[PDB]
């Protein structure tokens, strides 16, 4: 069997690691290693007892130095011993030999390890830590020094939120397991230390990383869905929140004291879920948060001001289903959700308005604690608005049903204050799209929809400002149309008209795509009220500039567009019947490279032919040119367009005793006449893709049980290698349409050798080679042969290079 | 004040090229590129450095994109639709009306990223132009300057108050027959990345003609897979212009789906430097790859990637006379690099097994900046600190110490996911 031949392969390669001269670039190969190593369909590899000597002899090969004997074999090697620790045998087979043990203090004594023998050693003390013989020997080691140090000091960042998981499972299994509180006080007091010590620019280094760490372990116990006793140990013996209160009074920067402000209430609604789980009100989250606002409005920071609300809001959604919310602060009754939301929200209110016209009527929402804050904010009075903005569509994410309604409406009026820098402007346009669309803030909700479609008309129509902005707004007024339906004609008659001629690429296509959308909502949707809007000029200039606008993504977006805007019949009737269409869609479909936008011609073809009728003379040129828009090298989205096309036309018109029988062997034999199942037959047994196969095979299926019933060369190249291109260029710049109407003719095999021909071929055989060939492309086993070639040949010529 | 440089790729690597410029209080992202290895979701940077678990991205003032090489724009649509991101991405002209191409062929291939993704990355792009000193937001001042080794290619001086950066990316410090030499000011930044793709480094193009010559010859077919535009457009001068000064009657087919692409090339070349048909080039079909007489057929995708070029090279295969000239990089995992790399059988559809026999050859075109060309870019720029982040380990570590013998300067290579503080 292959197992033992892989075997084979996998110690070759492996023997060839250990040798003492080792040069390989490449890197890839390793990481696809450690991939195809954490599969569980290669699980045996594991179990055989080749892999546990090799980290043996590899370790017993590092230990006593390892100056150069593996420039980068060693992170394999505490990978694969993280890969191994995993508790079916190889836990006590590491327990009884060496390994771990030496790998612990590998990583101890060295002093500058790369950043990827770090994250493998992590791992390997992950990948132990969850069992409990792992934490025994991790409380022997005295481990959590290293693991403090590397979260203080390297500059990795991936170490550091790997080094911080770790070292935040130890202190809760310890704390959790009923385990002495010795060593969890010790790790305490090791994290605690340079805060305790202090009480230039390079102490405040290790303060800060060691107040995030304390943030991110307080965090992590928000998240916990159990009691746990190590809030009132951190309250206890190194009580935190002097501690930290007295940090904040000597030193000084706005950067750094976010940090102690993220830790402050972190804790506090940290001690709120391990206090209130088990000995009403909650008074005591209630001053403490109120009087930290306070002091941030005192100390005049904004940036601070928003991120630390946001953050309470991230905090506040994450405790879960076990918050009332209705918070009894002092004798009231306090909605606490909505006062995070009214401080993040008044920054902006406030910047941008400059006396008090709307936050008036927002404040009702916020009660007296929140009123008088807000009121020691205006007295308290760069780029902030925007920073705001964008930290309430960081929000998103988690925000339930009626926050958004409130914020969608701060940002209508922000927007209608901002129309009567851009930044700000496309900041808040992109939010209202995005939270519009998201959760389906339609006209009820909103109040004042016909200042947002005037305002946009005003931006859009009177100041024509950079493209950026205009394809943000023409997105705004796509929202506006098919979500706020219920003036707008007036306004969006020119505008239409007059962007659709713009200068750039990007408005011309956005206003296309905003055209067909208002063209599908003159459909049965919404009355014909705005089919005279578009009746005005639309149809003849969409059709006379998806002629020739010489970019491909408008004449895209202009054929999908008139395929949209021809089954409704009041257009057709008055302007675009008149117009010759089909005779320019014969011409696209065959002589246009550029098949983006041959798939699209192809559906206004189809939309054309299912709804209305073309003249009886284009119907050899239309199946001839369909014949060939799916014969030859072609993408797939034609192809599957195409038959798409003969599907429909094959059952549209099967829908038209001894009579049946001989009405439908005339139907059939106007379907094979111009040639069906021959070019099936052909774009079977040859053409080469994925999803055209199964569409092939579920159509022949689907049809064929309604079927079977019924010297002197040298001169030129020294001359040729002694001029620039630029001056073989000047001597080159200075120096059919409609095909034949019996293209088909050829394809056209009758059904007696359709029944013949089908049932000698195979079927799930065509569909399954493709697929098998792609999951047996890159097995383990193809993986070992092309590492073997890259490792035994050594040409030095062949330079990575830039793709 | 202290400038942070964090590679989420392309350090001591080559490929997924991004680098976070996180200086003077305001983030930027540098090129957003792709890995044609990897299949997974390394293929595309490690976008969870930055905001975990947050589809939306409202840290990087600017994205900024030197050229239009798949290993610095593939990731683009995934960094601007998967993962949100809705602010400006600046990029030079040619650049942008180069790569919706190049990612739509690169869709092709891996069929995932759709083209209505495609058409929105790129309605957010603005263009720069040459030496223009335009302005994000406020004190976040961005100039181009003219790199080469691909058309339309910058590389990009970044000034945040006091605080300056040269970004170079690609660039070509030797005069050459396409495109010429990098040009730089007299601008003394506080820091200078760098490509050091060819530390350790006419003939390569003489080469080709006279190989190619002496292959059509003997009644054997030349095929040259290549992708949509770059070095497709290096040689169909140099061939075309072979056969017209001397006269030869063999055809050379040119893969219909490419033949317009052409044209736009080398119209914005007569631009960017300083209607299009041609002459013995005609486009050709699934048909013409059975016929007896010899021909050079151009094809895509360029690493043997699927699509024609594989299927014209399943059936030249056996034939001895017969040769493939990749003209580029084959990455790990494409037919390209076993053919590259002596494999004589290479597995196919259902156990069938293809003997090359054809003579498989191998010509870099690319024309980075060899070890001359970064001195003498470093004499013409005088920084405060080199960084070099494109290219290998070991070749790094060697221009090193050159670097310091020199210059007296320092040098930073890090690894991938690795901090690298600057200070003043
Ligand atoms: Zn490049
Ligand atoms: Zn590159």
């Amino acid at each position: 069997q292959k197992q033992e031949e892989t075997l084979s392969r996998l110690r070759t390669i492996f023997d060839i690691f250990l040798r003492e001269n080792f040069s390989t670039t490449n890197n890839v190969y390793f990481e696809k290693l450690l991939t195809h190593l954490q599969a569980k369909e290669n699980a045996f590899v594991l179990q055989a007892p080749f892999v546990v000597e090799w980290v043996d002899r590899c370790i017993t090969a590092v230990t006593e130095d390892f100056k150069k004997i593996h420039p980068k074999v060693i992170s394999f090697m505490l990978n694969l011993t993280s890969f191994l620790a995993n508790n079916e045998w190889m836990i006590v087979r590491l327990r009884e030999l060496d390994i771990v043990n030496r790998a612990v203090k590998l990583l101890q004594r060295e002093h500058n390890l790369s950043p990827s023998i770090k994250l493998g050693g992590i791992r390997l003390m992950k990948a132990i830590t969850v069992y409990s013989m792992g934490l025994a020997f991790l409380r022997m080691h005295r481990i959590w020094t290293l693991l403090i140090q590397y979260s203080n000091n390297d500059h990795t960042l991936y170490v550091v939120r790997e080094a911080r998981q770790v070292l935040y499972n130890m202190v809760y299994k310890s704390c959790d397991k009923l385990h002495d509180k010795a060593v969890t006080l010790e790790i305490l007091s090791e994290i605690m230390q340079p805060i305790h010590d202090n009480l230039d620019n390079e102490m405040l280094h290790k303060i800060s990383s060691t107040l995030d760490l304390l943030s991110y372990i307080l965090q992590q116990t928000l998240v916990l869905e159990e009691r746990t006793t190590l809030i009132i140990l951190l309250k206890e013996h190194h009580d935190f929140e002097i501690t930290v209160w007295k940090l904040i009074d000597m030193t000084h920067n706005p950067y750094f004291t976010e940090k102690i402000f993220t830790t402050l209430s972190s804790y506090n609604f940290a001690l709120l879920l391990h206090e209130k789980l088990l000995n009403e009100e909650f008074t005591e989250f209630g001053l403490a948060f109120f009087n930290l606002m306070k002091f941030l409005i005192t100390r005049k920071d904004g940036l601070s001001f928003v991120k630390l609300a946001e953050l309470n809001h991230v905090l506040w959604k994450k405790l879960g289903p076990r918050a009332p919310k209705e918070i009894v602060i002092q004798q009231e009754r306090v909605t606490f959700e909505n006062q995070l939301i009214c401080f993040h929200m008044l920054p902006l209110l406030f910047s941008m308005k400059y006396f008090d016209a709307y936050v008036v009527k927002l404040l009702e929402i916020s009660c007296e604690q929140t009123l008088r804050l807000c009121y020691t904010m205006r007295d308290n009075f760069a780029g902030l608005a925007n920073k705001c903005i964008h930290s309430l569509l960081a929000l998103e994410n988690v925000l339930d049903r009626e926050q958004a309604v409130t914020v969608c409406q701060a940002l209508l009026y922000v927007l209608r204050e901002a129309v009567a820098d851009p930044q700000v402007l496309h900041s808040v346009m992109v939010g209202l799209r995005t939270l519009i669309e998201r959760f389906k803030i339609t006209w009820k909700e909103s109040v004042e929809t016909i200042g947002l479609v005037n305002c946009l008309a005003f931006v859009l129509e009177n100041t024509s400002m950079d493209a950026r902005c205009t394809v943000q707004a023409l997105k705004l007024v796509q929202l506006a149309v098919e979500h706020f339906l219920s003036s707008a004609l007036v306004c969006l008659g020119p505008i239409i008209v007059k962007r659709m001629h713009d200068t750039m690429w990007e408005v011309r296509d956005t206003t296309l795509e905003l055209t067909t959308s208002i063209a599908s909502i003159s459909r049965i949707k919404f009355p014909a009220f705005q089919r005279f809007l578009i009746d005005s000029k639309i149809p003849p200039i969409v059709y006379e500039m998806a002629k020739n606008d010489s970019e491909v993504y408008v004449r895209a977006s202009a054929f999908q567009c008139l395929s949209q805007m021809v089954s409704i019949n009041l257009l057709w009737e008055n302007g675009l019947s008149q117009l010759d269409l089909v005779d320019h869609l014969l011409f696209v479909m065959y002589r246009e490279t550029n098949d983006i936008v041959r798939s699209e011609a192809v559906i206004t073809l189809m939309k054309i032919y299912e709804h209305r009728k073309i003249h009886e003379k284009y119907k050899n040129t239309l199946f001839s040119t369909l014949n060939y828009c799916v014969i030859g090298d072609h993408h797939t989205e034609v192809k599957l367009n195409a038959l798409n096309f003969w599907r429909r036309e094959f059952y549209r018109q099967f829908s038209n005793e001894k009579e049946i029988q001989t009405s439908i062997a005339k139907v059939f034999g106007e379907v094979q006449q111009y040639g069906y199942f021959g070019i099936l037959l052909k774009c079977l047994r040859e053409e080469t893709s994925m999803e055209v196969l199964e569409f092939l095979i579920k159509g022949v299926k689907t049809m064929t049980e309604k079927f079977e019933r019924y010297t002197e060369a040298d001169e030129v190249i020294e001359s040729i290698l002694n001029s620039q291109d630029a001056q073989l260029l000047e001597k080159a710049f200075e120096t059919k349409r409609h095909i034949d109407e019996f293209y088909y003719k050829q394809f056209a095999v009758p059904l007696r050798q359709f029944f013949e021909e089908l049932k000698t071929i195979d079927l799930d055989q065509l569909v399954k080679q493709h697929q098998e060939w792609f999951e047996c492309k890159e097995n383990f086993t193809s993986l070992l042969d092309d590492i073997l070639g890259a490792l035994k040949r050594d040409d030095e010529n062949m330079i990575s290079d830039c793709y | 004040p202290d400038i942070k440089i964090t590679p989420l790729g392309a350090g001591q690597d080559v490929g997924r090229s991004c680098l976070l410029l996180s200086m003077g209080g305001k983030n930027i992202m540098l090129d957003c590129g792709m890995h044609m290895g990897y299949n997974d979701e390394r293929r595309f940077p490690d976008f969870s450095y930055i905001v975990p678990e947050g589809p939306i991205t409202s840290h990087i003032d600017c994205v900024i994109i030197s050229h239009f090489h798949l290993d610095h724009c593939g990731a683009l649509p995934y960094m601007s639709e998967i993962v949100g991101y809705t602010g400006p991405i600046y990029m030079t002209h040619p650049t942008k009306a180069i790569a919706p191409i190049l990612l739509e062929d690169m869709r092709k291939v891996a069929v995932f990223f759709t083209t209505q993704m495609i058409k929105d990355c790129m309605k957010k792009v603005i263009p720069v132009t040459l030496h223009q000193s335009m302005m994000v937001d406020t004190d976040l001042e961005i100039k181009a300057y003219y790199a080469g080794h691909v058309l339309g290619a910058a590389m990009f001086w970044i000034k945040v108050g006091s605080q300056s950066v040269v970004y170079t990316g690609d660039y070509n410090m030797t005069p050459d027959r396409h495109l010429g030499a990098a040009w730089i000011d007299k601008c003394r930044p506080d820091l200078l990345i760098s490509e050091s793709t060819y530390a350790t480094t006419r003939c390569r193009e003489r080469d080709f003609l006279k190989k190619v010559h002496e292959c059509v010859a003997k009644g054997g077919k030349v095929l040259i897979p290549v992708f949509a535009l770059g070095r497709a457009q290096e040689l169909c001068i140099l061939l075309e212009t072979y056969w017209e000064r001397m006269n030869l009657k063999y055809p050379i087919y040119f893969a219909l789906g490419l033949t317009e692409k052409a044209n736009t090339y080398y119209k914005m070349f007569i631009t960017w430097t300083n209607m299009f048909d041609f002459k013995h080039i005609k486009p050709f079909d699934k048909a013409y790859i059975d016929n007896p007489g010899a021909m050079v057929v151009f094809a895509t995708p360029g690493m043997l990637h699927a699509g024609l070029s594989l299927q014209i090279f399943k059936k030249w295969a056996p034939n001895e006379n017969n040769m493939v000239i990749m003209p580029g990089y084959c990455v790990q995992g494409t037919v390209g690099n076993k053919i590259l790399g002596g494999a004589k059988k290479v597995e196919f559809e259902n156990r069938q097994v293809v003997e090359v026999k054809m003579a498989v050859e191998y010509m870099s075109f690319s024309a980075h900046a060899d070890a001359k060309g970064i001195m003498q870019l470093i004499q013409n720029c005088e920084p405060k600190n080199v960084m070099l982040v494109h290219g290998e380990a070991g070749k790094m570590k060697f221009l090193r110490s050159k670097i310091k013998d020199e210059f007296n300067l320092e040098t930073y290579m890090p690894a991938n996911g690795e901090t690298c503080v600057i200070s003043t």
